[PDB]
RNA sequence: CUUAUGCUCUUAUUUACUAACAAAAUCAA
């Protein structure tokens, strides 16, 4: 037989290639097992070509060197297949090999969190009663939060048409939809499946979770309710960021002022030193365990809502073909997902600071400290961790060491980890943006002290909760040898240099902060500012977004989107653009390319045809109105 | 003219052939079984099976291409496990100790 | 003998084939067992 | 069990045609060369006009019987099964093929 | 229908009996015309003190999807 | 039932534009052929070939 | 506007999946007026799939359920895959 | 050798088809 089986057996291949792309196992029930060996062999062969082209084109897109408009969407498709495969594999081997946390770890986690809440006399968040005085406003704030997506939209399809009906019907019937929400928080435990769409950012592909709108309403109410009660009862301490009290570049400014205002950091009369540490918490939200999550939320919230929160994270997630069950990781795409993450942050953080120092930072419960305070100099002085803060998942710690404490802490590291070839300065990383003179100099006793701090801290948090690695960690040391304490909190990159270590005081431009000591009112340091290279590449990726989405769009929209992107660029960090060279090159490269985009709207890239009055005159006079 | 018929029976899809100066003929199998034939007589005197990899599919154990070197004492096989294996003729082996497979024909398989 | 191919995605001649053609077995390990009982014991202890 | 290989089925159909040929000779009993050319290499065989007709009529009649046997089998195949929903004859035909695979 | 896989490839037997054209291609211009021949603060806290033949299970693939998703 | 009568017809119609148009062109081509043949017959009724 | 399922629309959807397949849900909602391809997919994967398990509770199932809901507190999509049952029936 | 409607140039209004034409985004009330 030659001609008749060729139809059938290659359709088995095409079906099996679809099942591999969809992560369906492809079991043909009675299949001659040598043929199953063949079709599995070539599909692994086609898998290797398919996965290698996905890696090859993604490096090519990040370089930004002549990728098609189609190939960007094709590569978004292949990587969102591979990300969910890595997700579905990670779900399966967790379920074969059980939870990563040992029950002794979960016992210690629970015992610390109980002790913290007992120390603060925290009364847990109740279920919202029938007669709750703030109830209609919290629903109002929630529904406006949902509406503001659609106040800026024009053209709608089915799912938001029925969504907008629900908000409007909830406006008409506040008391009906409050009773429906309280009924869902009591009873409902099974939820509709969530769709993942993943956004192109040309450097990373980020996931976006689309929730059912009836579930979105009760999420947004639960979101707005819990945050109000958490901030009312003072759940989260002062050092948990983002806070509503300040915008992030005011956070960076209060951080550097707070670095300045501790006593005797800059004094290196003795051999005393200062170490700042930056760490991601890695796969923080990816490695949250629900059985721990539910039990810890019994501490903090009435068990009905805590049951609701655990129930909502366990939903079916489907892309196009691929469907699985998120039975381990947290979904950020929920509205209330904010609240768990900061709360799960507090669980990670109380490991790091311990019971005593986190009590010393956040102060007593009746009279809490502000973001940079201690009740005395001595409570500040009694422990080397002087300043702690947490911005989402980054961690910023400040260590003040006397000579003896630094020597013990590096000797015990070298006793545990020797270095005969003195290679501690090889894997050490510092900011390649600042120049080599005023970068963190690789000098052995500071390099060994820097690793010894991190080795101390990686022990404090287990690898089952988060993955704190040295490859993501950044340590800055200030010493006799290093006058620079340099860190990156938010797209800012900050270099602090004190006044006594400036040898000569020169006037600067407005890209340099003047850090003021409080009690002398005197300028005692200078915090130089630059932009992170990441946010620079985000803005270049953003401009490529304007250019690739708008195929044959009107000219004034292209100029308008450039205005929105550039104002957003310059308003968030304004001062740091003074000092950064490659950002200025990318501003030139972007603005010329968008002017080239208008020039490609016609068939002319002539300079003489396009004087700057064409582009830069406002819309009232008939120009683009570019900035 | 047909010189000789080898004892190739039970092999299935022979991907590659290589011939030594020493009349060692190689027959790479799609089953992973690689068999060495004396070229003059057409007799299998060794049959061997490879390991696939640390982790890989059971169909991937297959030889796709092969050659001897100029000397003839090395056999280089590129296989579908994404690897290259270098097969080496075992010294310190006398006729005794390893005659190989027995010279046993059957007339039932009418190959001859 | 090869079965005929019944696909869940394509249907080039638009055939109607019954639902049984188109359309795990393990347990949880003791890691989940020991985890939940320890948390409950710690909760009972914290209650005490 | 198994199917019958094309050597055996060639032999069995060979025997069936021998038995039928023998019954034709028996019924004909109850109811009652080679020259090669010199000019060319072509060869000439003297034949009766009978038994050439009889072979041709037999081959036609066997073709008729197999045609009508399959045609009646077509009639049964589209009248037997009516459980599953279909769209055309080719749907039921292909879904009879999936029933044969079970 | 109209969208078919191949039963056979286009054979060179048919193209051999055709008459040639003698059109002049850019890559058949004379080039390389000559052959070359061979011759106490650490106490208060909670608790302190390789190749696989699978492109999807590889270590580089895990380091890929952690960086390019974020 | 009108939804069901629409669904009953859509599930039992499997071809698309290209096959239905090919059917229509094939019927119209044969109709042109049948017309042209009977023309020749009616002209042959008159004796003119 | 969120409507309830009649047994008429129930029979269209079963005949739709029988022809179109379980992945072409916008093909299914074209036949099925007033209903969504999300809603069509949701009912087939929660109600209408004949592989699903709508039957009586043996005492092994009841002892297994009270074990799983104690060991995996409030993970009903997780428990329903362990029980090989639909989820809201399991609740 | 059977003999049966010749569309007018401009402007306005209304209706039908048609462009498989286009479109409120950041932001300020």
């Amino acid at each position: 037989i030659r001609q008749k089986k060729a139809r059938t057996i290659l359709q088995h291949l095409s079906e099996a290639w679809r099942c591999w792309k969809a992560n369906i196992p492809w079991d043909v029930p009675g299949m001659p097992a040598p043929i199953k060996k063949i079709i599995e062999r070539y599909i692994k062969s086609k898998a290797d070509a398919w996965v290698s082209a996905a890696h090859y084109n993604r490096e090519r897109i990040k370089r930004g060197a002549h990728v098609e408009k189609t190939m960007v969407k094709k590569n978004l498709g292949r990587l969102t297949r591979l990300w969910i495969k890595n997700e579905q594999e990670r779900q399966r081997q967790i379920q074969k090999n059980g939870p990563e946390i040992t029950p002794e770890e979960a016992t210690t986690i629970f015992s610390v969190m109980v002790e913290w809440l007992e120390s603060r006399s925290f009364s847990p968040i109740p279920f919202p009663p029938l007669t709750y005085k703030n109830d209609t406003k919290i629903l109002v704030l929630a529904l406006e939060d949902l509406k503001d997506v659609y106040a800026s939209k024009v053209r709608l399809n089915a799912s938001e048409r029925e969504e907008l009906a629900l908000i409007e019907e909830a406006y008409d019937n506040p008391h009906d939809t409050l009773n429906r929400i309280k009924k869902y928080l009591l009873t409902q435990r099974v939820f509709k499946p969530v769709d993942i769409t993943m956004m192109e950012n040309y450097q990373n592909i980020s996931p976006v979770y689309s929730v059912d709108p009836l579930e979105k309403i009760t999420d947004a109410y639960l979101d707005q309710y819990l945050w109000y009660e958490a901030d009312q009862r003072k759940l989260f301490p002062n050092w948990i960021k983002p806070s509503d009290s300040e915008i992030p570049p005011l956070l960076v400014y209060k951080w550097t002022q707070g670095i300045n205002n501790l006593s005797e950091i800059w004094d290196v009369s003795r051999g005393q030193s200062a170490v700042l540490l930056e760490t991601t918490l890695g796969e923080m939200a990816e490695k949250i365990d629900f059985t721990l999550l539910n039990r810890l939320l019994r501490l903090i919230v009435d068990p009905n809502i805590a049951d609701y929160i655990t129930a909502k994270n366990n939903v079916v997630i489907n892309f196009k073909d691929m469907s699985h069950v998120n039975k381990y990781g947290l979904i950020r795409g929920l509205k209330f997902a904010s609240f768990i993450f900061q709360y799960y942050g507090l669980v990670i953080d109380l490991l790091l600071l311990g019971q005593e120092r986190a009590t010393d930072l956040a102060g007593p419960a009746n009279n809490p400290n502000e973001f940079m305070q201690f009740k005395s100099k001595e409570v500040e002085k009694a422990h080397p961790i002087r300043l702690y803060t947490r911005y989402l998942d980054r961690i910023y710690m400040l260590f003040h060491f006397e000579e003896d404490e630094g020597e013990e802490l590096t000797d015990e590291y070298l006793a545990e980890n020797p270095d005969p070839n003195f290679e501690n300065s090889i894997g050490y990383n510092n900011r390649k943006c600042w120049p080599k003179d005023s970068r963190m100099r690789l000098i052995r006793q500071d390099v060994n002290l820097g690793r010894a701090v991190f080795w101390e801290i990686q022990s404090r948090v287990p690898t089952s909760l988060t993955s704190i690695k040295w490859e993501n960690a950044f340590v800055s040391v200030y010493s006799k040898n290093n006058p620079n304490l340099l860190f990156s909190m938010c797209g800012f990159e900050v270099r602090i240099l004190p006044r006594q270590r400036m040898e000569e005081v020169v006037s600067n431009d407005e890209g340099v902060w003047d850090l003021v000591d409080e009690r002398t009112k005197q300028r005692t340091a200078k915090a130089y500012l630059k932009v992170s290279e990441e946010e620079i590449k985000k803005f270049d990726s953003r401009i490529r977004g304007i250019l690739m989405a708008s195929g044959s769009t009107t000219f004034t929209k292209v100029a308008a989107k450039w205005n929105t992107s550039l104002i957003s660029l310059f308003t968030y960090f304004r001062e740091a653009i003074v000092a950064t060279e490659p950002l200025l090159d990318i501003l030139v490269k972007g603005e010329t390319r968008i002017q080239n985009r208008v020039k490609l709207g016609l068939n002319s890239k002539m300079p003489t045809r396009f004087p700057p009055a064409v582009f830069y005159t406002p819309k009232e006079l008939g120009g683009l109105g570019m900035i | 003219s047909l010189l000789t018929n080898f004892e190739s029976e039970k092999t299935g899809i022979i991907n590659t052939l290589s011939i030594n100066q020493d009349d060692v003929l190689f027959a790479g199998g799609d089953n992973g079984v690689l068999s060495f034939y004396d070229y003059k007589s057409g007799h299998k005197y060794q049959s061997l099976a490879t390991r696939e990899m640390v982790g890989s599919l059971e169909g991937e154990r297959s030889v796709l291409c092969s050659t001897f070197d100029k000397t003839g004492l090395r056999l280089i096989t590129g296989e579908a496990d994404k690897s290259i294996k270098i097969w080496k003729q075992d010294e310190t082996a006398t006729k005794e100790s390893e005659p190989g497979l027995a010279w046993n024909p059957n007339l039932s398989a009418k190959r001859f | 003998k090869i079965p005929a191919a019944v696909s869940n995605w394509k249907n080039p001649n638009g055939y109607t084939v019954a639902l049984e053609r188109r359309v795990e077995n393990n347990t949880i390990n003791d890691g989940f067992m020991k985890l939940s009982e320890a948390l409950e014991n710690a909760d009972k202890k914290a209650r005490q | 069990r198994g199917g019958i290989s094309y050597d055996q089925l060639a032999k069995l159909s060979y025997e069936k045609t021998l038995r039928n040929l023998a019954t034709q000779t028996q019924n004909s009993s109850k109811q009652d060369k080679v020259q090669k050319d010199t000019k060319t290499g072509k060869i000439t065989i003297a034949d009766d006009d009978k038994l050439v007709n009889k072979l041709a009529v037999s081959l036609q009649s066997e073709s008729k019987k197999r045609y009508e046997a399959r045609k009646r089998q077509m009639q049964n195949a589209k009248t037997l099964y009516g459980v599953e929903s279909f769209i055309n004859d080719k749907n039921k035909q292909f879904n009879e093929k999936l029933s044969r695979e079970s | 229908t109209s969208h078919r896989p191949q039963l056979e490839a286009r054979s060179g037997a048919k193209a051999a009996a055709y008459t040639p054209t003698g059109i002049e291609h850019a890559r058949l211009l004379p080039g390389h015309t000559t052959l070359k021949y061979r011759k106490s603060w650490r106490k208060g806290t909670a608790f302190g003190r390789g190749y696989i033949n699978d492109m999807t299970k590889s270590e580089y693939h895990q380091e890929f999807l952690h960086k390019h998703v974020r | 039932k009108e939804m069901l009568a629409e669904a009953r017809a859509r599930l039992l119609n499997t071809q698309g534009k290209k096959a239905t148009r090919k059917i229509r062109e094939r019927m119209l081509e044969e109709s042109k052929r049948i017309a042209e043949l009977q023309k020749r017959r009616e002209l042959k009724q008159a004796g003119i070939n | 506007k969120g409507g309830v399922w009649t047994n008429v629309e129930d029979q269209i959807l079963k005949a739709a999946v029988q022809k179109y397949g379980t992945h072409q849900w916008s093909k299914v909602a074209s036949l099925l007026q007033k209903k969504t391809a999300r809603q069509s997919e949701l009912r087939w994967n929660e109600y209408l799939n004949p592989k699903l398990n709508f039957t009586e509770f043996s005492k092994e199932e009841d002892a297994q359920l009270l074990d799983l809901a104690r060991e995996l507190p409030n993970q009903w999509r997780t428990i329903a895959d362990m029980m090989a049952r639909p989820a809201q029936v399991c609740v």
